């Protein structure tokens, strides 16, 4: 999971 | 917004998707070219290519379970595209990147038709 | 093989399939939820969930344009986890994390179910 | 493209  | 994104997401789906294909799971057209029929998932074709797009958005054709190509396309060249619609992966190869530009023209695919515009002109 | 692989096309499909989804495009089936229906693709919803892939693969539901989930599924949560599916992209806050973890858990969505309880145990 |  990533801060897109 | 302050949405958090799984990286692989997208492509564990487009997996899934090409699983529920090979098992000829909850597919809904065949594609006919040259006598050769292939079993594939409406909404994946219209996302992959401009052609079925238009297709399936027809109030028409949108209901049609048989699709005949034009018979000038080639099987093998199709066969590789919808291989690379459900895989990102495409098998091009001097034998066969004729067939693959032409089949992705036809079927407005952008992307393919740019990499075999390439391809052939590193080796002229 | 000697394939080559376009790197975008996962996503570019999966944002092909929910424009599609916005605009109600080859729509095949209704989740309702506490009375809030949610119109969608049986193909990605299978794709994406554990339950729906169990639901469409059955022999007799796998022909039903309505689906009905347990009155005790949250429809916000729901509308969060179906805009992930066709996004990669979750809207997880503080004041619906809870509804996320249970709809993730009854959908059998295990990537959703493992950030909830990272994200549940960091505030501990 | 790349060479996956
Ligand atoms: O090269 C290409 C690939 C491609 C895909 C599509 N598909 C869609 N476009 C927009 N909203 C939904 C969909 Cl399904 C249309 C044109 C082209 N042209
Ligand atoms: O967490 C999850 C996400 C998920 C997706 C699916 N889907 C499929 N699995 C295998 N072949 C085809 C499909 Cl469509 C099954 C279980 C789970 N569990
Ligand atoms: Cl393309
Ligand atoms: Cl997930």
């Amino acid at each position: 999971w990533v801060i897109p | 917004d302050s949405c958090i994104q799984f990286t692989r997401h997208a492509s564990d789906v487009l997996l899934n998707l090409n699983r529920l294909r090979s098992r000829d799971i909850l597919t809904d057209v065949v594609i006919v070219v040259s006598r050769e029929q292939f079993r594939a998932h409406k909404t994946v074709l219209m996302a992959c290519s401009g052609l079925f797009y238009s297709i399936f958005t027809d109030q028409l054709k949108c209901n049609l379970s048989v699709i005949n190509l034009d018979p000038e396309i080639n099987p093998e060249g199709f066969c590789i595209l919808l291989d690379f619609m459900y895989t990102s992966r495409l098998n091009l190869r001097e034998g066969n990147i004729m067939a693959v530009m032409a089949t992705a023209m036809y079927l407005q695919m952008e992307h393919v038709v740019d990499t075999c515009r390439k391809f052939i002109k590193a080796s002229e």
